[PDB]
């Protein structure tokens, strides 16, 4: 279908757009080629096979991590240590190369796109953290604020200038590009994942290498819970008014939670990694996950 | 003149990415094993029965390939010291996993990273794996100038950096590597792989790797300064830290990206080339003296013996 | 040899301690009512000459409780002494086995199982590795005597110590093995630095989802004096089933027994210690498929060497 | 490591006998009307990089019969290269194992198990050991590749290789270990004063009860010179199914082969020998649950030291 033959076994990533189109990223970590790859799937059941997509290319190195910009764009975090950007075509058929700006010196693990759309956030190995325009294509602001690796990094939803962080220096750096010392630092086992709650732009929740998924408030007193038995990948919120947490882990597991962080749910469908989670936005009931063992499995969420 | 390698932890291909490395000037190229994202269960099913090749196969290359210009490198999520009981009994499996591949490759030398005080479970595994079957595999331990943490940008608002002279916190990086190389009872097949920084150190701390066995010097591109033409240079102090190290003939890697990505990536390589022959000349000493540095002889006895 | 399991059974104390904490089990198992249908069967792992056999007939009497008796045992020596005094005393009460406990394929699951597969440092005979293999043929809902033990250290200074083990090199080997080993000996003369903290644990029967017997164990210990370290003194305790315990730690040690004098964990070069310092050392508990074994390092105020890497100098025999 | 497999793989004499052997069985054990109906499962022991599975292939595209190839292989730097190859090249045909074969739980029996588990004294390498394990997954009509090898000795004389022996003393080990161990090596300065006799052989499937793999050989060597005799050649014939066969003894050694130098057996110190008088060694093969090792003496015409008591100097590990 004017794409790769065969897509990669190792499904990193997984995010549904406006209308309910499922985006998939996924690298080969084994073989004789370690590349990466994104396709697109208007039917969301027929993944992952490569005969029944809208789209797909084939990229030069592994995908870390993806994200929507928008309808059309894609952006990529590369592990050339290039951030790339993608753009559907009119008919959205093709995928060409929007932008590959190679300015990490290490393996871009994560990225993120700020409130305006115009603007992003990269996370490194290499440490840094790196503010981007989309428009020129080119690199704001770099700033080595970590002392380790940069495991995750999440814009907020509604403030352009605020994003989180999160690095193997046992850091949550809460950042604010208008104040000249940018950075600021929330006060046991090291930050994994991040993410903003939808409805509350002073909330947010952190999973932890240890499983604990946790409840902050920017002003004070945290809540937290053991959710997973081992380090947690990926946190996502449901698109409901009360939102649903959807937890995935390197225990092969899925956990949705509540408001009070108690579990509602729990899937053991997949054998390997659970990458990435994704609520459907046709349907707020269903959940796509993707793992290493290259499934895309969809979850029928009882609300 | 120069001996000189290249970091890259991004290989899409073994045999494409040598030839491009290789036709840069470049004497080898460290590079991972295994792919550094490539994460690994090895207790807790199902993900330990996880199916498939683990890696690359070994006849992408030959034999003598492997031999003289491949350096092995740990991968980032291997912490064998982390707190987490599960990650330490893991990365322990996995740095045993990753450092017999090494030898069944017979690479030269294999890099581990001191990025941290407590290397202590790393040690431990390091040299157990020494004692084990046969091989002559150097390890270059990856130590930093300067810690991680002590030239970070002073941009946290609630948390500044250390505007105090430490003088033995200075010197912390050293501590690492003494503490660590004592542990592994002073192995000759452990060395030092030291990280030049943006920032350089006082000059105590640089007086500090005297007498180390340094067998590395990793240089990143983002130390490099840009002259009039465009093209990469250094400041006059690394520039005499290079012409020191070029006396203890270590093999200067380059990592990191093209920030000069008007030039080629030779020119990095080119301005050490440059270095190496702007020196001054050994002398009648010197000359002479080549071969038989820090070399053990006996005193000789003419009384005793007949010379 | 004989000689040896003579010594062993020359301390009324610790069979004592057996007795009573079989007795107190049995009570608990079996009620009242149930006196002469519920008969137990207790199952001696590692019997010898067979003194926790006659404890168990002990206790069972107190108790005035029904028991059907193996004993284990391996070592094909000892078995003659227990078939001698099988035919002569006990009779098919006692099953006497000769096997590995790792190996026995049991005829029938016990109640309890009793063991005494513990030296001067608790896991240093492999307790662990044989119970483990002996799980299998434990009921669901089944005992183990002991059901814990814990090992204890504390760093000491002995100039005498130090040179005593110094003058243990031999022709033919590494000439700083000695080093690399633990004794048992009298600690005499000798100043223990900072009070004992526990070291490796072991619960029975074990229920941790693939069963790792390997550890890693950093401990601290605050000095308030200047001295020389020169090694690492070990203990024990067991907890045989609740209250009733053993123990050579010297501050909870059991009053009269002498069936086990302390451990000694050397090192290679003597450590300044200034007062206020502290003493990290490093302990783990290390394994293949043929050997188990210690290593050590002390890692402040100053490192040491890591002692007896891939057990070089020292290893227990699986 | 991975050139060790190379230099094994650059042999093709060796594998176009195994291609030979196969190709034979697999005419035997299928007849021309089951050609399509009968698919018989091959399980390489040991795979190694996949030489005698590439062999295994070819085999049965000479022959035209349908296979199902197993591929067990421990050494799991070398089931990447299986992986690697599986996925690119053989696809679903082969089942790549990352097993001990002792150790592995197979779904299926085999109709043939093929091996290469021979050094250069043929069981220096555990092969009995394996393939006894290896042997309740063949099929009771099942074959084995090999299904026999023999080991065999000759008295040499070298004041060179008895010196060079000597000159292998290392530190902190016993002083005469050097000559109570055996050496592949070339021999060229050497005499060999009588004919190679045979010392001791293995047939698979062994079906013998109570399998035992210990062995003690007598030999008796006519010599016909004045000499001083410092050790025994030892060299291998197997049986690679029928008339198919590979060997490293002088007289019948297969033409080109070089996957196999000699064996050395050393004595610890030269015995004249008299034209006429008789050369008597005896060879033992010994073990327990850990190791494998061979001792040996001379008994004629004087006697030597008993080498290698307990496998003391040189044991080969299960
Ligand atoms: N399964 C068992 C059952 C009883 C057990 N006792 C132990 C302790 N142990 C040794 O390891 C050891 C090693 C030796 F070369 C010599 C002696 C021992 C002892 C056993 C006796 N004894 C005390 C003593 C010694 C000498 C005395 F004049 C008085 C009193 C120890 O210290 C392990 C163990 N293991
Ligand atoms: N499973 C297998 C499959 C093949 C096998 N070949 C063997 C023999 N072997 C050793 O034991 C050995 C031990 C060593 F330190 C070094 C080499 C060997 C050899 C393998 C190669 N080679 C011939 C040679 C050597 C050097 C040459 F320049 C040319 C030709 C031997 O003599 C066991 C075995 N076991
Ligand atoms: C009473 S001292 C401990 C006893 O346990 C025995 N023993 C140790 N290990 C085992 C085992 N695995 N199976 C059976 N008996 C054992 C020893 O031979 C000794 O007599
Ligand atoms: C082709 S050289 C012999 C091969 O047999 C393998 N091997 C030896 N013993 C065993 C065993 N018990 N199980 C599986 N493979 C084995 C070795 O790892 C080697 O690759």
């Amino acid at each position: 279908p004017n794409a790769p033959a065969c897509m990669e076994r190792q499904l990193e990533a997984a995010r549904y757009r406006s209308d309910g189109a499922l985006l998939l990223g996924a690298s080969s970590l084994s073989g004789r080629c370690w590349a990466g790859s994104l396709w697109l799937f208007k039917d969301p059941c027929a993944a992952p096979n490569e005969g029944f997509c809208s789209a797909g290319v084939q990229t030069e190195a592994g995908v870390a991590d993806l994200t929507w910009v928008g309808e059309r764009g894609i952006l990529v975090a590369s592990d050339s240590g290039a951030v790339e950007l993608w753009e559907l075509d009119e008919n959205e058929t093709l995928i060409v190369s929007k932008f590959c700006k190679y300015e990490h010196d290490d393996i871009v693990s994560t990225v993120s796109v700020l409130s305006s759309g115009t603007q992003a956030v990269s996370g490194s190995k290499d440490i840094c953290i790196k503010v981007w325009d989309l428009a020129q294509q080119v690199v704001l602001s770099s700033y080595r604020a970590h002392a380790a690796q940069v495991t995750c990094v999440a814009a907020s939803p509604h403030k352009d200038s605020v994003f989180l962080s999160c690095s193997e220096d046992n850091r949550i750096l809460l950042w604010d590009t208008r104040c000249p010392k940018p950075a600021s630092q929330i006060g046991g086992y090291l930050p994994t994942s991040l993410a903003w709650h939808p409805q509350q732009s002073e909330v947010f929740v952190f999973g932890d290498e240890n499983g604990t998924v946790s409840l902050v408030d920017t002003k004070s007193c945290v809540l937290s819970s053991a959710v997973h038995s081992q380090c947690v990948t990926g946190l996502v919120f449901s698109p409901h008014s009360v939102p649903f947490l959807a937890s995935l882990s390197e225990d092969c597991s899925l956990a949705v939670l509540d408001s009070s962080l108690s579990e509602l749910f729990r899937s053991q469908a997949h054998r390997d990694f659970v990458r990435d989670a994704t609520w459907s936005p046709l349907n707020h009931s269903l959940l796509t996950t993707v793992g290493w063992d290259h499934q895309v499995v969809h979850h029928v969420v009882p609300t | 003149r120069v001996s000189s390698g290249r970091d890259l932890n991004c290989v899409p291909e073994i045999a494409d990415t040598l030839g491009a490395v290789a036709k840069q000037g470049f004497d080898f190229l460290c590079m991972p094993v295994f792919h550094p994202r490539f994460k690994r269960e090895f207790i807790q099913e199902p993900a330990k029965n996880r199916p498939g090749p683990q890696t690359r196969s070994d006849l992408l290359l030959s034999g003598r390939d492997w031999n003289t210009l491949i350096v092995g490198k740990l991968s980032p999520w291997i912490r064998p010291d982390s707190k987490v009981e599960k990650i330490r009994r893991n990365s322990e499996a996995a740095m045993l996993q990753e450092l017999n591949f090494g030898a069944y490759l017979g690479l030269p030398a294999f890099l581990l990273p001191l990025n941290q005080e407590d290397n202590t479970n790393l040690a431990r595994v390091l040299t157990n794996h020494i004692h084990t079957g046969h091989h002559s595999s150097m390890f270059w331990m990856r130590v930093p100038l300067v810690a991680p943490e002590d030239l970070r940008d002073d941009i946290i608002e609630n948390a500044p950096t250390t505007h105090t002279e430490e003088y033995s916190g200075e010197e912390k990086t050293w501590m690492w590597w003494h503490n660590f190389r004592t542990l592994c009872d002073y192995s000759k097949r452990i060395a030092v792989a030291l990280e030049i920084g943006a920032d350089l150190p006082s000059n105590h701390v640089i007086d500090r790797w005297l007498g180390e066995p340094i067998k590395a010097a990793i240089l990143p591109t983002s130390i490099f300064l840009t002259n009039k033409k465009g093209f990469p240079v250094l400041s006059k102090m690394h520039q005499r830290l290079i012409f020191r190290l070029l006396k203890l003939e270590v093999q200067f890697i380059i990592t990191g990206t093209n920030h000069h990505s008007e030039k080629e990536f030779c020119s990095y390589l080119q301005y050490l080339e440059y270095l190496s022959q702007n020196r001054p000349p050994p002398n009648a000493y010197e000359l002479f003296a080549k071969g038989y540095e820090d070399y053990l002889q006996s005193p000789l006895q003419p009384l005793m013996d007949n010379l | 040899e004989s000689q040896t399991y003579e010594v062993f059974e020359k301390d009324p104390i610790k069979y004592s301690q057996y007795q009573q904490a079989i007795y107190k089990c049995l009570l608990d198992r079996v009620p009242e009512e149930e006196k002469d249908t519920n008969v137990q069967v207790l199952m001696v792992l590692g019997a010898g000459r067979g003194p926790l056999v006659n404890a168990s007939l002990r206790a069972a009497k107190q108790a005035d409780r029904r028991i059907k008796l193996y004993a284990v045992e391996k070592n094909p020596n000892a078995v003659v002494t227990l078939e001698n005094w099988q035919f002569e005393e006990w009779g098919s009460q006692v099953t006497v086995v000769s096997s590995d406990m790792r190996e026995w394929v049991a005829p029938e699951k016990a109640d309890i199982i009793v063991s005494e597969l513990l030296g001067s440092f608790a896991d240093n005979e492999l307790s662990p590795e044989c119970l483990d293999g002996a799980q299998h043929f434990l009921k669901d809902d089944g005992v183990s005597i002991p059901g814990e033990y814990t090992s204890f250290l504390a760093p000491i200074s002995s100039s005498k110590l130090y040179n005593e083990v110094r003058a243990c090199r031999e022709k033919d080997r590494d000439p700083e093995a000695q080093f690399e080993m633990p004794y048992v000996v009298r600690l005499h003369n000798f100043h223990q630095l900072s009070a004992p903290q526990p070291c490796f644990t072991f619960s029975h029967p074990n229920r941790d989802p693939m069963i790792d017997n390997n550890r890693y164990c950093t401990l601290e210990f605050p000095v308030e004096v200047n001295t020389v370290l020169h090694g690492f003194a070990g203990y024990f305790e067991t907890v045989l089933y609740q209250d009733i315990t053993l123990s050579i730690r010297p501050e909870t040690h059991s009053p009269g027994m002498f069936s086990w004098f302390p451990i000694l964990f050397p090192i290679k070069q003597p450590i300044t210690v200034r007062e206020g310092q502290t003493i990290c050392v490093r302990f783990w508990r290390c394994s293949n498929s043929k050997k188990v074994w210690y290593e050590w390092a002390v890692t402040a105020p100053v490192c040491s060497a890591i002692h007896n890497p891939t057990g070089r100098s020292y290893t227990i025999g699986l």
